[PDB]
């Protein structure tokens, strides 16, 4: 991509996966150096982040919480979209939240923890935003069984 | 610091939500929005259903304007398969999408003016649903979006009622425009709230009326060349007064801009119902495609990772108003219990696309 | 396989008492006055057709009820306990609606939660369907003669402490 | 093109599916441990779902589940 | 309104098949059902707006057929009948008859209404309380057209 | 908030200070309210049997944290026990309420 | 002169209340329309009309359905390709009337009508049969309480 060989090429792991369908680009980024990577992509021209996507390919294996960060603004209209690909596993749900710098990620990271269980830090209130706080298990991951609850059947 | 419960049956009618605040005195200072009330699990079932089976499912998101949801979820596979839509059906789709934007903003300002009446807007709404009945046949539960365009054709009465809608509707709109200049209770009861600027609304997450409230001419369909938007008359609201009445002028200008687009598209007519229909059943591909459209609340989005099967492998929706719900924790700091009604009105949100 | 009622007699068999019962039942079948209970896709019929959650006994459930909605819903029925019943006006208050198979956080009808007299076709019908539904309900209450004021409490309880582990 | 057929009984042990959440409710209990789930689709992975319980299906590995028999159970 | 006479009770104990011609003007229909219920009888409800093959539904143990949502099998079980189980739903002996309250005169087929009225003549404890296509007044015409 | 229960038909957890029918305030006393809607017969000896069975189930199923998931599990298999008790004829129906929907299906001729 | 400014604010307020009162007095003149109880086009998608002998094979109503609700048992008869269809059981509590198989039927015996009066007293009554789904609902012109509904026109002002 553009920023992977210009800005993140100075000692950052911008492991590209090719181009996406229309104009986006997927670049694999590890879970240790992510908040500094988020601040580096923040001070680039890119400001507007939306649609944090937590897809669950390979159930029991790799888990990802990708982004759709672009650089839209008020007067200029240079929409350069990119997917910051962060990855994790079932054994390691530890991922850093961007809620210390990008505070508006409360609902996004809470839904990601609420539907997958991705363990987070630097987050003010990480709670189950759709399920009860007593609820165990996560429905969005493909290796999940909804247990014997009578409200899930008609009978 | 008496904790408000903020129960399910609100004194207003704008959905079911939870906004527990410590409220030291009458000043609200700390917001904890609890959600999950109107929840369906759209993503996992959409992974378990096809496009023709989750295509009846796109009605429970922004049901005050149901054309936007099915429009973006059919424009997904059209640009995914690279199947060309003819100009006639695409322009009629533009007309009905702007009419649904009209319906969304008037069905916002109806109950908003009821909280802060119903037949002052229902005189228009009966002819609006007559247009929906002459367009597709349902009131708001239409299923008429195909890959080639509209599933049916326009009848010979709907084009005449569409010609009559302009001088049926714009006159009562401009009779409703002068009320905020006349009536000072809107100059004193909703005036003031909405203190975010442009460099901050770009900074957090905002889009739609909260981004155009600061005087930014923002538009997805102007930046992205989509449905020939530069042919029609456009005036995106660069109103920089910031507050809630600035948002009301934003919504009046968006309705009037859609009126200008439809009025220029009354006599356009540049072309069949569905192009590329050999077979009733098809599949989808596997690409990295995020499609978005200009929502009335700001950048509704569909994320798609394909499976090359009958089911999509990943189906995540970015709703506009749920990203727009993030800013109230910051727009709660120095207001009142008599102000949060105006706040949850000026967010312009229903809980269909929130929990989903 | 059912139970057996008592069915001894009708003690209030004078003309004045049955006249007052018929007039009070027809006036009870005349004054619906729902607390609305919208906040869903069935709220749209309210604009075409109070706030004290213990007042209006003749509420119809015109909303999509979920599992998290269910404790407040049974508490609200505890706030309308003895006199009148509810009317299911949604496929999701009847069978779970369109998500009757695979939805985890949505109850398959309030027919496992609350006594329901009338079941609707469900998804927003015409605004005269609710009028026909309350007319039917008026015909139902007109059949009722206030059960001749015949009363029983179960009161099942254990006073042994549970093996608790709070936070 | 796949591992097994579609419609065989799925028996589940608590140790055999230890990647999932089968050890949180220690004791309540569950129901899909016996020959209750049926294979509805397959891909490495296979879709499962009970023959009488109408709940949402899942995806599980071809060795994590087990084709048990052809014995449906209802009423 | 409120004409004080129990002549509808005399019609239901003499003919036992009367079309209740009464509007949608509130609940002015169940008062005679309440007088039948206060006489010691038991009244249950039915509607002909979705009741097909009515003699095959009131008797002969019409099938249950539970609607599976793409998960369960067909399970073609036989549910108990409508009015035979309702005659089985009278646990004391003081219940003199069973009233079958029908509230759908449209979509009814004149032949099948005569078949259902003959089925009210089949059991002696069965009372037909069908509708009368919503006249303006309260008229209790018998099953003459059916 | 303060209500912590999984309340359905014939099973209501209601962990509150409820000796009599007056609700309160909230404690570890789980007051199992059964049959709010008058749906079945519910003879007193059979109610004592079902209450003793529920006591044995909450005694053997505890030891873990008594949060809401254990409440869903215990109300669910309590409803399974009530269904298998009424299917064997220990619990007949009522036919004294204004619905009598036959919530567990009509008993067959088998 | 702050109370003078309060008085000027209330002068503008009284002007606005008078103008809005004229607007609402004109809004109270909505006499001809008055939608209420009776005391549309063909695509109402209300009650679904069904035909039994035209229903033959392909079971597409159970497949394209968002919940797969239809329950039809069938046993193959030899050498004549007849499935021996029985018990077309549709639960309208399960049914959404979202209309997929109404237009997606190969036989096209599934058609919609204008009936919506299916508010019933019990959920087990909603399990309808194939003969109950073949009933012509109503000719709405032929009522003594229903006039002509303003379908093509609007604000007719002809009843009075
Ligand atoms: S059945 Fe559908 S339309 Fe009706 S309340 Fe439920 S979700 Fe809304
Ligand atoms: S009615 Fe439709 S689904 Fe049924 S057998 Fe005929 S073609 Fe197949
Ligand atoms: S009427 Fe609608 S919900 Fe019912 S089977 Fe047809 S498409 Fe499915």
């Amino acid at each position: 991509g553009t920023l992977s060989v210009w800005l993140a090429k100075r000692g950052l792991v911008h492991r590209s996966l090719g181009f996406d369908y229309q104009g986006i680009e997927t670049l694999q980024i590890k879970p240790e150096d992510w908040h500094s990577i988020a601040v580096i992509l923040y001070v680039y021209g890119y400001n507007y982040l939306r649609s944090q996507c937590a897809y669950d390919v390979a159930p029991g294996g790799l888990l990802a919480s990708v982004y759709h960060l672009t650089r839209i603004e008020y007067g200029v209209n240079q929409a350069e979209e990119v997917c910051i690909k962060v990855f994790t596993h079932r054994s390691n749900p530890r991922i850093p939240s961007v809620f210390w710098v990008w505070k508006s990620t409360d609902f996004q990271e809470r839904e990601s923890y609420d539907m997958l269980g991705i363990t987070y830090d630097s987050h003010p209130r990480l709670k189950r935003i759709l399920m009860p706080e007593s609820w165990i298990g996560w429905p969005l991951r493909k290796d999940y069984i909804a247990p014997n609850f009578y409200e899930i059947q008609d009978a | 610091l008496m904790i408000v419960n903020m129960g399910p049956h609100h004194p207003s009618m704008h959905g079911v939500l939870r906004l527990i605040v410590t409220l030291d005195g009458e000043d609200v200072v700390d917001c904890e929005p609890i959600l999950g009330y109107l929840h369906r699990g759209m993503e996992k079932i959409a992974e378990n259903r096809a496009i023709i089976q989750y295509l009846p499912y796109v009605t429970r998101w922004d049901y005050l304007a149901t054309m936007f949801t099915e429009a973006i979820t059919v424009n997904g596979p059209e640009q995914l398969g690279n199947i060309q839509v003819p100009k006639r059906a695409s322009y009629i789709r533009v007309i009905m999408l702007e009419l649904s934007r009209i319906a969304s903003h008037l069905l916002w300002l109806g109950p908003f003016m009821a909280d802060i009446p119903f037949f002052y807007i229902f005189r228009e709404r009966e002819f609006v649903y007559d247009l929906f009945e002459a367009a597709t046949g349902m009131r708001m539960m239409h299923n008429f979006f195909r890959i080639g365009g509209i599933a049916a054709d326009l009848p010979y009465g709907w084009i005449d009622k569409c010609l009559d809608f302009c001088d049926y509707f714009l006159t009562e709109v401009v009779e409703y425009q002068k009320l905020i200049t006349r009536n000072p209770i809107f100059l004193e009861r909703v005036e003031g709230v909405g203190i975010i600027g442009g460099e901050e609304a770009i900074n957090w997450g905002l889009s739609g009326p909260m981004l155009r409230a600061s005087g930014i001419p923002w538009d997805l369909r102007k930046i992205d060349r989509y449905e020939s938007y530069d042919e029609f008359e456009w005036e995106i609201q660069w109103q920089k007064q910031g507050d809630s009445l600035a948002r009301y002028l934003v919504r009046l200008s968006e309705m009037t801009e859609s009126i200008k687009i439809i009025q220029q598209a009354l006599e356009g007519l540049p072309y069949r119902f569905i192009s590329k229909k050999p077979s009733p059943t098809f599949e989808l591909s596997k690409q990295e495609l995020y499609v978005r459209v200009e929502a009335p609340k700001g950048e509704l989005g569909i994320f798609l990772i394909g499976d090359q099967s009958g089911f999509p492998w990943r189906w995540k929706i970015r709703p506009p108003g749920f990203i727009n719900l993030q800013i109230l924790p910051e727009l709660v700091k120095r207001m009142k219990l008599a102000d949060i009604m105006t706040i949850l009105g000026s967010i312009d949100i229903i809980m269909g696309e929130v929990d989903r | 396989s059912i139970k057996f009622p008592i069915l001894d007699r009708t003690t209030k068999n004078s003309v004045i008492s049955t006249t007052l019962n018929d007039l009070s039942n027809w006036s009870r079948l005349s004054s619906l006055w729902p607390l609305l209970y919208g906040t869903s896709c069935c709220f749209i019929e309210f604009a075409s057709l109070r706030s004290s959650p213990r007042q209006a006994d003749l509420i119809l459930t015109a909303g999509t009820v979920t599992m998290k909605m269910a404790p407040s819903l049974v508490r609200l029925y505890e706030q309308m306990p003895e006199p009148k019943y509810v009317i299911a006006m949604g496929a999701c208050t009847i069978t779970g609606g369109m998500f009757s198979t695979d939805s985890y956080s949505t109850v398959r009808g309030v027919d496992k939660l609350i006594p329901v007299d009338v079941y609707l076709p469900g998804c927003p019908p015409k605004p005269e369907a609710v009028i026909d539904a309350i007319t039917k309900l008026r015909k139902k209450i007109a059949r009722e003669i206030y059960k001749d004021r015949i009363r029983r409490c179960f009161t099942t309880n254990h006073k042994f402490f549970v093996v608790r582990s709070p936070h | 093109v796949y591992s097994m057929k579609k419609g065989q009984i799925v028996r589940v042990e608590k140790e055999k599916y230890l990647n999932s959440i089968n050890y949180l409710s220690v004791g309540g209990l569950d129901y899909i441990y016996e020959d209750r789930g049926e294979v509805l689709d397959l891909r490495e992975y296979a879709l499962v779902g009970w023959v009488g319980i109408p709940t949402a299906p899942a995806w599980l590995p071809t060795d994590m589940l087990i084709k048990c028999e052809k014995l449906v159970y209802e009423r | 309104v409120k004409p004080d006479i129990g002549q509808w009770l005399q019609d239901v104990e003499e003919h036992k098949a009367i079309a209740i011609y009464a509007p949608h003007e509130g609940g002015y229909e169940g008062r005679y059902l309440n007088r039948l219920k206060m006489q010691g009888y038991y009244f249950l409800d039915i509607s002909a707006r979705g009741l097909g093959d009515p003699e095959t539904t009131l008797l002969k143990n019409y099938p249950v057929c539970p609607a599976h949502l793409g998960k369960q099998p067909i399970a073609r079980w036989y549910y108990p009948p409508e009015v035979d189980y309702r005659l089985a739903a009278l646990p004391p002996s003081a219940k003199g008859l069973v009233v079958w309250v029908l509230e759908a005169k449209v979509l009814s087929k004149s032949e099948l209404q005569f078949l259902a009225l003959l089925p009210s003549l089949r059991p002696n404890v069965r009372v037909i309380a069908e509708c009368g296509n919503w006249r303006k007044f309260v008229w209790k015409p018998l099953a003459e057209i059916a | 908030g303060q209500w912590l229960s999984s309340v359905t038909r014939h099973v209501r957890i209601y962990a509150a200070y409820i000796d009599p029918e007056t609700c309160e305030s909230q404690m570890d006393k789980l007051t199992l309210i059964l049959d709010p809607t008058e749906e079945f017969v519910w003879d007193d000896e059979s109610c004592n049997k079902v209450y003793s069975y529920f006591q044995e189930l909450v005694d053997h199923y505890e030891g873990a944290p008594l949060t809401e998931y254990t409440l869903r599990l215990i109300g669910s298999d309590v409803e399974h026990y009530i269904r298998k008790m009424l299917f064997d004829g220990e619990i007949q129906y009522n036919m004294d309420a204004r619905v009598l929907n036959f919530s567990m299906g009509k008993p067959r001729v088998q | 002169t702050g109370f003078m400014n309060y008085g000027q604010q209330t002068l503008r307020a009284a002007r606005y209340i008078g103008q809005g009162f004229m607007i609402t007095l004109s809004h109270t003149n909505r006499l001809p329309v008055t939608i209420q109880y009776p005391y549309t086009s063909e695509r109402f998608r209300g009650r679904i009309h069904f035909e039994f002998d035209k229903c033959i094979a392909c079971e597409v109503c159970v497949r394209v359905c968002p919940i797969d609700l239809p329950v039809v048992d069938w046993k193959l008869e030899t050498n004549i390709r007849k499935k021996r269809l029985l018990n077309y059981s549709i639960d309208f509590g399960i049914c959404i009337f979202c209309g997929n198989c109404v237009e997606y039927c190969p036989t096209n015996c599934l058609s919609m009508t204008e009936e919506y009066e299916f508010s019933t007293y019990d959920r087990h009554e909603l399990n309808y049969n194939q003969i109950a789904l073949g009933r012509l609902p109503m000719s709405v012109i032929d009522d003594y309480t229903i006039r002509t509904i303003w379908n093509s026109p609007q604000t007719k002002n002809g009843v009075n």
